[PDB]
């Protein structure tokens, strides 16, 4: 839980999130979109009665509850690939 | 390409701007209302016109979604909530006449001043000067004066106006497709599409007038009670048979009968329960008020507390450089906001006020999750009616002596819960009928059923015929008394406390019932209980998205109001009057009149 970096009064309206896209997404996939959504008949331009932004705001701020708290993620990926590795973990031993 | 998918887009546009606007307009009301300044009444000012121009202007650019193509229920009830333009469908001219007619009201009704006919400069306001004469003095010409100053002051002034109120208010209801005013305000407790908890607008009038026929012969033993009383004390100014007084029930109005307690104390001499010499032995201050408070929620379960509260919210008095409005307010003021504002004394009722505040905002905080419109309880009579249980469970003395405040060796007996119960009628069973009668002949008024020229003939007539209260000096069609209430004046509907007083005890039967406690309903008490408390979590979480049976049949399994807890509370007090009254005369005579000799 991040609450005292990552919190402000007066509302933060910094972070994004994206809830509108044609389909679904590919894993590992990074899409910034700029486009306009359509529903299913229009020929819109612009924002139109049918098509929004696809963009929204984390508003957040530091009195909230627990399951609306802004957490902090980071994810860390593996392979097990048979390749020469570079990075492993660390070992010591004892005195001669 | 359908109009529900547009609404939705619609209604979460509205969520996120409406939550920032709201939060700016309740954060200048909260720093105005603590810290009282003229440049905080500005930007107050500058904060609700724009909350008010955002209203209006969401409720112009939904009004083109027509509300017979919606289907899932969620959004129906967002829609409906949204779309009523309220007095925007009258025309602007009448429109602002009305605004101008409703600020005239609150002004005469706030200044009013009523002088003693031996000093011209002298005169007294209402809240401070007649509440204390009409709440303190013994006096019967002292009361009389005040009662009849106060009312050929106000209401003289505010007949015709109320008139033109009642003629504009009837035009917008019709206006808006209901058929008077009344009408309009029972639509609090509409609902339709949900099968198996319909509920119309006539069943509302049905519902209270066969509760109130059900809880008359309580109310009408404790009018003979007091009126024995009452003769006892004073025995030239009160017939056997004929009604009380209205200048001799505690208060202004006759709204409440708190005061007359010391009149009908049964044991004078046997000890009253107080805790303010436990607070000042126990050097107790507001912090540990609240602190006693948080632990008895955290008992039933009930979700702890954030600390966004503790730090800013004020605890107590903030001295004499700034002065503060402190009247018992929870505050919430949106994204998980929740503030409290009292001014905190070393007192009994201010711990069970605190108590109540309390539970305001647990209530508050249970619907957070909720839609910004529809983030409020089922009806309007949830939330006090929720405070008030918590206050009823603290004032137990079963928790008195659980927390270290009354000591163990304390003897409960018959007598102390007599007079507790005494207690209990004389603040909740005097305003009943009282309730449903202004409420009632305002819903009359409203139908336009009677006539301009006997509006307060019809209305001392219920009075002397139901409630057993005459006149004192009689009055003709010019007073509007009626209005000199803070309620009436002031566009605040009245039903509200009736509902409220039904419904708190229905929940305190049935978490009681949850909480398998063995002995007298008023002596249970709910903590100890997860169980009630999850029990009570279920219809906090609902807010109003849902039809407030559905609500009410989560806590008690009823889908309407019943009137068995109140009696079965009052049971042992109801058999101890009916032993009193076996040697006084049962009901009043509406002819007798103290003017009448
Ligand atoms: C006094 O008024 C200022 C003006 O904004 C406000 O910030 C402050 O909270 C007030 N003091 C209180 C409410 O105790
Ligand atoms: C309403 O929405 C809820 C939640 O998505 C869904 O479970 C239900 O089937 C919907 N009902 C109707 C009538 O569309
Ligand atoms: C917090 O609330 C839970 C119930 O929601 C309760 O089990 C717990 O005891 C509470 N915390 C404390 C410190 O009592
Ligand atoms: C008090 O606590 C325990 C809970 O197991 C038990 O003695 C008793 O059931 C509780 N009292 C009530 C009224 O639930
Ligand atoms: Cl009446």
């Amino acid at each position: 839980n991040s609450n005292k970096l990552d919190s402000k009064h007066s509302g933060n309206y910094d972070y994004w999130y994206r809830l509108f896209r044609k389909s679904k997404l590919k894993p590992f996939e990074r899409d910034i979109s700029t486009e306009i959504y359509q529903a299913g008949n229009k020929p819109c331009k612009g924002k139109g009665p049918n098509c929004y932004f696809p963009l929204q705001s984390y508003g957040f701020r530091p009195t909230y509850g627990v399951g609306h708290q802004p957490y902090r993620v980071v994810v860390l990926s593996f392979e097990l690939l048979h390749a020469p590795a570079t990075v492993c973990g660390p070992k010591k031993s004892t005195n001669l | 390409s359908t109009i529900e998918e547009q609404a939705k887009t619609f209604l979460d546009k509205f969520n996120h701007e409406a939550e920032d606007l709201f939060y700016q307009s309740s954060l200048a009301s909260w720093n105005y209302n603590t810290n009282i300044t003229e440049e905080n009444v500005q930007n107050m000012n500058n904060a609700g016109d724009k909350w008010s121009a955002f209203l209006k202007e969401q409720s112009t650019l939904a009004q083109m979604y027509p509300l017979q193509e919606i289907q899932n229920l969620t959004v129906k009830l967002q829609l409906q909530a949204l779309q009523q333009n309220g007095s925007s469908v009258l025309s602007e001219d009448k429109s602002k006449r009305l605004n101008t007619i409703l600020n005239t009201m609150s002004t005469i009704y706030s200044t009013g001043k009523v002088c003693n006919p031996d000093n011209p400069q002298e005169c007294l306001l209402l809240e401070p000067g007649l509440n204390e004469i009409m709440a303190n003095s013994l006096d019967y010409n002292e009361r009389l004066w005040a009662w009849e100053s106060w009312r050929s002051e106000v209401g003289k002034q505010l007949r015709p106006l109320y008139e033109e109120y009642v003629v504009l208010k009837n035009e917008m209801a019709r206006a808006n497709h209901y058929e008077d005013y009344g009408d309009y305000w029972r639509g609090d407790y509409e609902v339709n599409g949900v099968d198996g908890y319909d509920y119309s607008r006539g069943q509302l009038i049905e519902d209270v007038e066969h509760t109130f026929e059900e809880i008359k012969p309580l109310y009408e033993h404790l009018h003979a009670y007091v009126r024995a009383k009452l003769m006892n004390a004073y025995p030239s100014y009160i017939s056997p048979i004929g009604c009380l007084p209205a200048h001799l029930l505690g208060d202004m109005w006759g709204r409440f009968w708190t005061n007359l307690y010391s009149l009908t104390v049964p044991f004078g001499q046997k000890p009253n329960i107080d805790v303010t010499d436990a607070m000042v032995d126990q050097a107790w201050d507001a912090q540990r008020i609240f602190k006693e408070a948080e632990k008895f929620f955290v008992s039933v379960g009930l979700p702890n507390m954030t600390q966004g509260f503790w730090e800013n919210s004020m605890l107590t008095d903030p001295g004499n450089v700034q002065k503060a409005v402190c009247h018992p307010t929870a505050w919430d003021l949106g994204k998980g906001d929740f503030r409290i504002l009292m001014c905190t004394k070393v007192t009994m009722d201010d711990f069970l006020t605190a108590h109540h505040e309390m539970g305001h905002i647990q209530y508050d905080m249970a619907y957070a999750a909720q839609p910004f419109l529809l983030r409020n309880g089922a009806n309007e009579g949830f939330h006090e009616a929720v405070g008030e249980i918590m206050s009823l469970s603290a004032a137990t003395p079963k928790h008195l002596k659980s927390i270290g405040l009354l000591s163990p060796d304390f003897q409960e007996d018959n007598e102390t819960e007599i007079n507790f119960l005494l207690k209990q009628a004389l603040t909740i069973v005097g305003t009943l009928p009282f309730t449903y009668m202004l409420e009632k002949w305002r819903w009359m008024v409203f139908k336009g059923e009677i006539p301009k020229d006997q509006w307060m003939k019809k209305w001392w007539e219920m009075k002397r015929e139901i409630v057993g209260v005459v006149e004192p000096v009689p009055h003709d069609e010019t007073y509007c008394d009626p209005a000199s209430l803070f309620h009436v004046s002031n566009d605040y509907s009245f039903i509200r406390y009736y509902t409220r007083t039904l419904y708190q005890f229905q929940f305190q039967e049935a978490l009681c019932q949850a909480a398998k406690h063995e002995g007298p309903l008023h002596k249970c008490d709910i903590s100890n209980s997860t169980e009630a408390g999850q029990k009570l979590f279920n219809m906090l979480r609902l807010g109003k998205s849902e039809p407030w049976t559905l609500a009410l049949e989560n806590v008690v399994g009823a889908k309407n109001m019943n009137v068995r807890p109140l009696l079965n509370y009052f049971e042992p007090l109801f058999t101890w009057l009916k032993d009193q009254n076996k040697n006084s005369f049962v009901g009043w005579s509406t002819d007798w009149s103290p003017y009448a000799d």
